[PDB]
RNA sequence: UAAAUUAUGGUCAAUUGUUAGUAUUCAUAUUAAUUUUUUUAAAUGUUUUAUCAUUUUAUAAAGGUUUAUUUUUGAAAGAUUUUUUGUAUAAAAUUUUAGGAAUAGUUAAUAAUAAUUUAUAAUUUUGAUUAGAUUGUUUUGUUAAUGCUAUUAGAUGGGUGUGGAAAAAUAAAAAAAA
């Protein structure tokens, strides 16, 4: 009696990607700050493992209409710096979007530029950015980023598509985020180092006859606190760590 | 007791339960109707049927039919034949 | 196919459709025609929908609107009783005229 | 508390209720997972005195317990009471057997001339286990005895029960795997509501989000089906293997000093029955061998090798480097076996594990013994060779793509760089372990022996403080072990290592109890806070009530 | 009510009110409450140094601590050896 | 009804009962048929959620969930990199294909067992010792086994069209749990859920308090 | 256990299934471990014996034949407890082993009794004497044996019973190696009771344990084998065996009682076996376990004289010396009176020869049922009633 | 002694309104009917 | 589970897709998987033999079951409408014959 | 038509206060009274917070009329975590009136959230609908009494759509985050 077919507990609700407040707008630095730790993480897995369809030819050429089908979600690698084609490209140059790479400009790689390249129909969405220099990040030899000229004419540039105006999932680099170690402190013990018996192994503890040596004396705080931070559940300083385990705020 | 199927997919079943009278002593019976549910249009009136609650149907609907405990040769003939499952009765209730 | 499963709980029709059997009492003209104009008004309704679409938006923006912006949308106790005129009577005549009775059915 | 699992499992029975195969195989696992094996033995007890014949996976379920618990006895009545008569299937035989049950109804004829205690259905779990036997799982209850009997020392009857299992499964056909059955939870069809928070919501570590695993594995696990869909020679494969593991199991159970790592000098050396017991497994192995054949090098066999290499290096305490070296010449023996030449294998992380696991019992050492403040290593200790080896092993495994390196083998790594006693494993930790994976406080029980043998001794408890910082900002806890490692050198190193609440509680609560043990006549029981008695629902006796009739005064009569 | 009180108050996790709680204290089956507090004492005062001084003079060692949570919280009806081989079948084995 | 003629029905009930096990003898040897699923569940309504499509407890697994089928192994050509580098490699994976499918299904399965972010990422077709496979012919009528070594030649496209559409458990009982991490022949299926509480009961029926004269049941 | 494809058994197919040969095995002792296997048992291993795949009717009838299997099995079991604790009271009470007990008689019970009265112990003494005159009735080491070994032989017809008798963890009682015992001593001693026991089959229908089709088939064999050994010329048919032409030995199976018979008819003749001996003339007729019908069951007087005046045409035998005998049998097994009386005076041979002719009727210990007095006396009355002679 | 099934309910009673059994109320009310309308 | 119900469109858009299965099995038969398809498909001809069915529907379903090998256990629901169709005048020797060579490839 | 058999050879009893429970006064009880007392005059301080704000604080009365209900998991309880997934919405059954009849935002079916549809629909003389009276209520009283009689637990579709839930304009107090 289309009454009495279910319960109404868990009605139908209207879709997370249809509220203005739940998008992320291409043109807002809250959008650089949702991809930039992607990218970064990006970087760190290629430069220590071969990730197969990272490195690629000039471009990859769809037809014109299967490209916002299936080029969306899609990221690679290329040398030198060539953006695509029927684009209209946007370089960013503010301050609030770009202070996000920054982690990604100084421990990763230089990065030279970020620009966002919108479709003509303005449907889909290239950000794309372009590094200079060498990896600050030491790479392997059978790394795919090894396999880069740009790399290790000394500028490459990353391109990642998505589409406009959709919540932060869309901005998500899942598949490309497994964890390859990085063997830097063990070539030297390995038999590819010549550096290999000039390190003395300490089996034994030193003994020791200084204590250490004792903190500066401790003076209470001169101002208004606020209360008890693990009363008030606060975690130390705001910051990080447990309500239950109080330490490093104040006493 | 299957007493009335007009309405498609629902059969109203009459029903006695009895009701105790101490001054008198008594055991007098009542009678009560339930619409139930026969979802293949199964039962025929003057069927004697086992009816068990459930969840609800519709708005008086919370009754389905378990069971025909035995069916109406008589009216499944006259069915067959292309009359009513049983003559409709002469008498009822009054205008006025 | 004539006794429900007492384990299960499944009716005799489900027991009967289980084993893949019919009983199924001969049918009238107006109970075939009940069975029958099923599908004809979906099919003229998706048609409609189909042909004209600017009156069928507009019915659904109506019907939509008049739901929306409607007093009992909340889907709490008093909107979901199934039998609201017997339910609640005492609202019956001196706070709600929508129903003139308070039965309509054998309860 | 686990005792939670068999208190559900009784109220089912005070309630009325029939437990069925399902529940006590449910409340059999989780007891046996918790590691109450008396308490599964009392589920398996009360089934009985239930008078439930069980299920043949219930009979597998107490089997496993069994031999978890190295108890012969209990299996032995188990199999003279229920498991006889089970045979394996037969070439002509039908694989799934077809329901013989009809589901219980009645007829209206029945209805009216049978009684109610006749008529009634209480959905008893006897009626069904026929139909819940369909499927043969005869193997797994034979592999199951030959485990039992072996660990409780029958060698002959073990002998008789593998045997007769490898005959059954080189000579009659695989029986068709039972499908899981998805209707034993009632989880909703889909999220009702989208939250889906950002794996990289906290400025200051990097979560997991319910979507993906975005942390890396904290443990290594197995690539392989359900010991249901195995085939007859893989199940074989698997018996060996798991023959194997009872074995390594009862070495640990008969010499638990010489297989806890870093607590005793014993630990380095073999035991004395050590050689017969690597003899037997060897030989098993080239039973497995020449039973299978040429057919083995269509046999995934990865976690066979674990398990040898497990066994050789508990068991037999071959180096890490000879385990590597088994480890090649076994896959190049299967390789080599079935004439396909040019195209081998790889290692995976599931005995990559145990060679590095190899490498960190080399490395191993025995901390602070004699209150001397020296570490004890086993005699003849070469770190630099070991440190060679581990790092081309760890070369080769990085080389290698497809191995996953969840966080025991880094764990495996650090504490052999701990060990070999170079003081880069702190920096291997911050690169590789530190932001990457979902790491336990072994790590930091490892890396503070490292720390401890720093030059400056400022060094050494700023390096302490650091990780205890590391400990509280990235959510993993600090461990008793650690924090006790820690404690003892509160002289040296002024650490605190106790919060101002637990001390203060440890104070008055210890105060308290040495008083009250000390004290006499407190010493004597006390009625009301010493048990609950008869935490039932209704009394255990009949005090009269209820009276069932009226009253000359009362009218309402029911 | 003992047994409803040690239901109530153990697997439920009620409250208490502090009357009701000093009630209970005088029949053995509560401390003393928080309240009850006798107006000679003052109430003490901690000291980090001296607190840690006293847990590392006398502290407990790990598997004697465990055992005695595992028996005051998880179990108490732990069967010895013998009563394990007491409960152990015997030669016939059906 | 007037119950008085209970027992003179009952007389009659249990000579027709005989009668009929009498007369007609001819009971047999039947297939049972899936007892199917009921709509009329007691208590007040369920959610959309929850309707799991079945509405009583069967305590077993009856034919349609039942399925024939083989363990395959296939194999991969992978690259490993030694001191010298990329050492040629083998890689397999393990797939459980119902006896009854094509060859083109049996890729379509090992597309996604195929977890590694390395292993099925380009374009690959089946082949027996070299010879390819035809992609819509069935595995009876090649012949293939267990003990049948088979590998997968990836051929250096890109872009392997993918459809997730398809969940990893999918039976015909249609159930749709939301983790997909591992498939269902690798899934224990039978362990401890930490994602719930356990709840005691609050709600006292007749007996509450000082004396359990009755109880005050029902 | 029931499987798929179990199914119940017939007396040529068994003895084609346990076809083994034997010469030499103590039936007693093989007996008493097949026995100690079944009490060693929980009610739980009788439960899933019945074959699927069964018609409901054969499924209800395979349920009577096992329950009365059990419930056999189960009072041999309280007897031979009720025994052996008799056996270890006599054995205490004297201080004799109690394995010389069982060979003890009246005169040295008389004496431990006086020598137990002498020490004071009368409450003793009466104990020892109770148990003693309680034992020698119960305590030969074969006691029920024909009733036993015929439980065995309807377990092994069962068909599903196999399996339940091997394939226990068993333990060396003087090594102490726990292993696994194969042997099967069903096996073997259903091999041994087959082989042996030609017409086992007969015993264990005539003993009421065939639910099935009851024991009148086997009846036809056993009065046909004895015709057959009475006689010296025997052609045998469907339904009629005949000896020689002079000595008017022939045996007639006339119709089948219990399927003839309706309910709701008036008619008086209805017999199972008619059986003709030199001039005497006999007719067989298993009593129905319907009262209402037995009356329809036993024939006239008149009925009677019709047989014998047909008989006398057709036989050329005077009507002088043609008498007839109606004889009446238990419904659903034999009495050993019944089955001595039928000897009697169908085939004119006394006790001794007949136990001569078959050896297990100097044993088969039957008694007719007291819960059924109608047949008791129905069946005097008929056996004690003259030849009616014309 | 055996108390009634009243003393049950009374007990039920005082548990739950505390001590609220009844109110000894008037019995003996002299009720009127007052007609408005015609006869 | 009885939450659909299929009427002689749906079991003719069936039918044929059936028989072609059974033409591509390595047999003549499909696997037991498709037992609860042929039931449905039984149950709903037992069902809609009741209603009103035109003349082509049950023309397509005769050769639908032909195709299939199926015979239905509502038979003779189903030839007693034919019977109450053979002398229609809408029936034409191409229907007649249609009907004619299911039925017998049926019976 | 059964016909009066000769052992009469065993008498010597009962009572010892010890209980298998509705018991009847047509005038004594039972009420307003012979014994009715005692007070009561409104105008009012919950709280914490980051401060013109935010967090915690869900059944007062009269009136109107009352089916015969209610575990929002959603807040708290509450813990090594985690869901606003921890099945709360349902049914059976018992009412009154000196002048006794019609009722309807109507019944079922539905690919129909939000019904352009289909049906010979649904309630009622087994007493409906409306109107009148009207919380229920083995608890009160009375009696030899399955009779008569009496009653106060509550609940509340347009006042914020907030909240886990409207129960929200008053609060003998259930102590409300040191």
């Amino acid at each position: 009696s289309r009454r009495f077919r279910y319960n109404t507990k868990f009605p139908a609700l209207v879709s997370y990607n249809k509220l203005p407040w739940e998008v992320v707008n291409h043109e807002t630095p809250q959008f650089h700050m949702h991809v930039a730790p992607h990218y970064e993480q990006l970087l760190t897995l290629a430069a220590s493992s071969p990730v197969p369809h990272i490195i690629s030819s000039k471009h990859i050429d769809v037809p014109r209409e299967h490209r916002l089908r299936l080029l969306p979600g899609m990221l690679y690698l290329l040398d030198g710096d060539t953006l695509p084609e029927e684009f209209t490209i946007n370089r960013v140059l503010d301050p609030t979007a770009l202070q996000y790479y920054g982690r990604l400009s100084s421990q990763i790689v230089t990065v030279e530029a970020v620009r966002m390249l919108v479709s003509d129909d303005l449907r889909l969405l290239c950000n794309c950015i372009t590094f200079k220099g060498p990896l600050h990040l030491p790479v392997a030899p059978y790394a795919s980023l090894a396999s880069l000229r740009g790399a290790s004419s000394n500028c490459f540039t990353l391109y990642h598509f998505v589409r406009p105006n959709r919540p932060p999932k869309e901005l998500q680099l899942e598949k490309y985020y497994i964890h390859a170690p990085c063997v830097a402190p063990l070539s030297e013990f390995a038999s590819n180092s010549d550096e290999r018996g000039n390190w003395r192994p300490r089996l034994q503890a030193p003994k020791r006859t200084q204590r250490a040596t004792p903190l500066p004396a401790y003076r209470p705080p001169q101002s208004y606190l606020m209360g008890l931070a693990e009363r008030l559940a606060v975690v130390p300083g705001g910051c990080f760590g447990r309500r239950s385990l109080m330490w490093g705020h104040w006493f | 007791y299957v007493v009335g199927t007009s309405m498609l997919k629902t059969a109203v079943v009459a029903t006695n339960h009895m009701v105790y009278y101490p001054k008198f002593n008594q055991r007098v019976s009542r009678t009560k109707r339930f619409f139930a549910h026969d979802e293949d249009l199964a039962c025929v009136e003057g069927d004697l049927v086992h009816i068990k609650q459930c969840r609800k149907i519709s708005k008086y609907k919370h009754y389905y039919v378990f069971s025909i405990l035995e069916p109406n040769v008589e009216g499944r003939e006259r069915l067959k034949l292309g009359l009513k499952a049983v003559p409709p009765p002469l008498f009822g209730y009054p205008v006025s | 196919g004539l006794n429900g499963c007492v384990e299960t709980g499944r009716s005799r029709s489900e027991v009967a459709r289980d084993l893949g059997l019919s009983y199924t009492r001969p049918l009238h003209e107006n109970e075939k025609k009940q069975l029958s104009h099923q599908a004809v008004y979906y099919e003229r309704l998706a048609k409609f929908k189909m042909e004209q679409p600017e009156a069928a938006r507009a019915m659904e923006r109506e019907r939509f609107v008049r739901k929306f912006s409607g007093m009992f949308v909340k889907m709490d106790i008093r909107s979901g009783a199934p039998d609201f005129p017997s339910t609640y009577r005492r609202l019956l005549g001196t706070k709600v005229v929508r129903w003139a009775s308070k039965r309509h059915g054998p309860n | 508390i686990p005792q939670e699992a068999l208190h559900w499992l009784l109220r089912m029975i005070v309630d009325n209720f029939n437990p069925q195969h399902v529940h006590y195989i449910a409340a059999m696992k989780t007891l046996q997972s918790a590691g109450e094996l008396d308490m599964a033995r009392d589920v398996w007890k009360i089934m009985e005195r239930q008078q439930t014949w069980p299920c043949t996976a219930t009979i597998c379920a107490y089997l496993d317990v069994c031999v978890e618990a190295g108890e012969k006895t209990w299996a032995m009545e188990a199999w003279n009471r229920y498991c006889t008569e089970l045979k394996f299937l037969e070439p002509g035989e039908v694989d799934p057997k077809p329901i013989s049950r009809v589901p219980f109804s009645l007829t209206r004829e029945e209805l009216l001339y049978l009684p109610k205690w006749k008529k009634h259905f209480d959905h008893d779990p006897n009626l069904d286990v026929m139909d819940l036997n369909r499927f043969n799982r005869t193997r797994e209850v034979y592999l199951r005895m030959a485990q039992v009997m072996l660990a409780g020392g029958e060698r002959n009857a073990f002998q008789h029960f593998f045997t007769k299992l490898e005959e059954a499964m080189l000579n009659k056909p695989t029986p068709v795997p039972e499908p899981p059955n998805p209707h034993l939870v009632r989880r909703p069809r889909w999220a009702p509501y989208e939250h889906c928070k950002s794996v990289h919501h906290s400025p200051w570590r990097l979560q997991n989000n319910g979507r993906a695993l975005a942390l890396g594995p904290s443990v290594t696990i197995e690539d392989e089906m359900q010991s249901r869909f195995f085939s007859n020679d893989q199940f074989l494969v698997h018996s060996v293997k798991e023959v194997l593991r009872i074995v390594l199991q009862e070495h640990k159970r008969a010499h638990p000093t010489e297989c806890t790592r870093c607590k005793t000098e014993a630990f380095f050396y073999k035991t004395k029955d050590a050689d017969e017991t690597l003899k037997f497994c060897d030989d098993l192995i080239e039973r497995l061998f020449a039973s299978l054949g040429v057919r083995l090098s269509n046999l995934n066999t990865s976690s066979l090798l674990s398990t040898i290499l497990e066994v050789f290096r508990v068991v037999g305490k071959e180096s890490g480097a000879a385990l590597l070296q088994r480890a090649n010449e076994f896959l190049e023996r299967k390789a080599s076996l079935g004439d396909a030449e040019g195209s081998r294998e790889n290692l995976t992380a599931s005995n990559y594990l145990q060679v590095l696991s190899g490498f960190a019992d080399e490395s191993a050492f025995v901390y602070n013994t004699k209150k001397d403040g020296t570490c004890q290593y086993k005699t003849g200790f070469d770190p630099r060779t070991t440190m060679r080896h581990l790092a081309d092993v760890v070369q080769e495994i990085a080389g290698n793509p497809h191995v996953t390196w969840a966080a025991d083998m880094h764990l495996q790594v650090v504490e052999t760089m701990v060990g070999c006693g170079t003081m880069k494993a702190n920096d291997y930790f911050v690169r590789n372990v530190l932001r990457q994976f979902s790491w336990d406080s072994r790590f930091l029980e490892v890396l503070y022996v490292e720390y401890r043998r720093q030059d400056d001794v400022d060094m050494w408890a700023e390096l302490t403080k650091r990780a205890l910082v590391w400990t509280a900002r990235y959510n993993a806890p600090a461990s008793e072990r650690l924090r006790r490692l820690i404690e003892d050198d509160y002289d040296t190193i002024r650490v605190q290592t106790r919060t101002f609440r637990e001390l203060a509680v440890f104070q008055f609560r210890d105060v308290e109890e040495r008083r009250h043990s000390r004290d006499v006549v407190n010493e004597l029981p006390n009625p009301w806070y010493d048990y609950v008695a008869h935490a039932l629902p209704f009394p255990d006796r009949d005090a009269g009530y209820p009276d069932e009739y009226g009253d000359l005064g009362q009218w309402r009569a029911p | 009510d003992i047994d409803a009180f040690k239901y109530w108050f153990g697997v439920k996790r009620c409250r208490l009110s502090m009357k009701p709680w000093a009630l209970l204290a005088k029949a053995g089956l509560l401390p003393p409450s928080l309240t009850q507090n006798s107006k000679i004492m003052p109430k003490p005062l901690f000291d980090k140094e001296s607190l840690m001084r006293y847990y590392l003079a006398n502290r407990k060692d790990e598997d004697v601590m465990a055992r005695e949570k595992y028996l005051n919280y998880e179990n108490s009806m732990v069967k010895t050896e013998e009563e394990r081989a007491a409960e152990r079948p015997v030669a016939p084995y059906l | 009804l007037k119950a008085g003629l209970l027992g003179h029905y009952q007389q009659e009930a249990f000579e027709a009962r005989k009668r009929f096990e009498e007369s007609t003898t001819y009971p047999g040897p039947i297939r049972a048929a899936t007892p199917g699923d009921t709509r009329f569940y007691s208590g007040s309504l369920e959610s959309i959620l929850h309707d799991t499509d079945r509405h009583y407890w069967r305590a077993v697994t009856d034919d349609p969930r039942v399925q024939h089928l083989i363990p395959l192994r296939i194999r991969f050509k992978i690259f490993t990199w030694v001191t010298s580098g990329w050492e040629q490699r083998m890689q397999v994976v393990q797939i459980m294909a119902p006896k009854d499918s094509t060859i083109a299904q049996v890729k379509d399965l090992v597309l996604v067992e195929n977890q590694s972010p390395y292993l099925c990422v380009s374009s690959f077709h089946l082949a027996i010792d070299g010879k390819e496979l035809d992609p819509q012919k069935t595995l009876g009528e090649y012949g293939v086994t267990e003990q049948s070594q088979i590998d997968a030649i990836e051929q250096n496209d890109h872009l392997l069209h993918r459809d997730d559409e398809r969940p990893r458990d999918w039976t015909v009982d249609e159930i749709t749990a939301e983790d997909v991490k591992r498939s269902p022949y690798k899934e224990m299926e039978m362990q401890p859920l930490q994602n719930l509480a356990p709840r005691y009961e609050a709600r006292p029926k007749g007996y509450f308090g000082r004396t359990y004269y009755s109880g005050m049941k029902q | 256990h029931a499987t798929y494809g179990a199914v119940p058994l017939t007396h040529s197919q068994v003895t084609s299934v346990y076809a083994t040969d034997g010469g030499k095995v103590d039936e007693l002792g093989l007996l008493e471990l097949v026995e100690e296997r079944i009490f060693s048992w929980k009610l739980n291993k009788w439960e899933m014996r019945i074959p699927p795949n069964l018609p409901n009717d054969q499924k209800e009838l395979i349920r009577q034949e096992q329950e009365n299997l059990k419930q056999i099995l189960s009072g041999w079991r309280k007897c031979f407890g009720a025994l052996n604790a008799d056996i270890l009271q006599i054995s205490s009470l004297t201080g004799v082993p109690k394995e010389v007990v069982r060979e003890k008689n009246r005169t040295w019970l008389q004496e431990e009794v006086a020598k137990l009265r002498w020490m004071g112990e009368v409450n003793k003494a009466a104990l020892l004497r109770d148990a003693f005159m309680r034992l020698e009735a119960f305590g030969s080491r074969d006691f029920m044996f024909m009733e036993r070994l015929c439980c065995i032989y309807g377990l092994a017809r069962q068909g599903t019973f196999d399996e339940a008798f091997t394939n226990y963890i068993t333990e060396d009682p003087v090594t102490n190696d726990i292993f696994v015992d194969e042997r099967n001593p069903f096996k073997e001693l259903v091999a041994h009771i087959v082989r042996n026991y030609s017409q086992i089959d007969i015993i264990y229908d005539f003993l009421g344990f065939n639910y099935s089709e009851g024991y009148r088939s086997s009846l036809r064999r056993y009065m046909e084998y004895l015709q057959c050994k009475t006689a010296e010329n025997v052609r045998a048919s469907g339904r009629l065996v005949t000896g020689d032409k002079g000595e008017h030995n022939i045996l007639f199976d006339y119709c089948v009682s219990r399927e003839s018979l309706v309910s709701g008819d008036s008619c008086q003749g209805i017999i199972d076996f008619l059986y003709i001996n030199g001039n005497d003339v006999t007719l067989i007729i298993i009593a129905s376990d319907n009262p209402w019908l037995r009356n329809r069951q036993l024939p006239h007087r008149r009925q009677m004289e019709g047989i014998a005046r047909r008989v006398c045409f057709v036989l050329g035998i005077p009507p002088s010396e043609v008498r007839i005998r109606n004889l009446l049998l238990p419904p659903t097994y034999l009495d050993k009176g019944s089955i001595v009386r039928l000897n009697d005076i169908v085939f004119r041979l006394s006790n001794e020869q007949s136990n001569l002719l078959i050896p297990w009727l100097t044993n088969y210990n039957k008694e007719l049922d007291p819960k059924d007095v109608d047949y008791t006396a129905l069946a005097k009355t008929t056996n004690e009633e003259e030849w009616l002679t014309l | 002694p055996w108390w009634n099934f009243q003393t049950e309910h009374r007990q039920r009673c005082v548990l739950m309104y505390g001590g609220a059994r009844t109110k000894n109320t008037h019995n003996a009310n002299h009720r009127v009917f007052i007609k408005k309308y015609k006869r | 589970a009885g939450k659909m119900s299929l009427t002689l469109r749906e079991v003719n858009t069936l039918l044929p897709l059936l028989s072609r299965m059974r033409r591509e099995s390595p047999n003549g038969a499909l696997d037991a998987r498709f037992d609860r398809v042929f039931n449905a498909i039984d149950t709903a001809i037992g069902a809609a033999m009741r209603h009103n069915c035109t003349l082509d529907e049950l023309l397509d379903l005769a050769e639908g079951l032909a195709a299939c090998e199926m015979v239905p256990s509502a038979l003779k629901q189903v030839e007693m409408v034919l019977i109450r169709s053979v002398m229609m005048h809408e029936c034409s020797p191409m229907h007649l014959r249609r009907m004619l060579q299911a039925m017998f490839t049926l019976m």
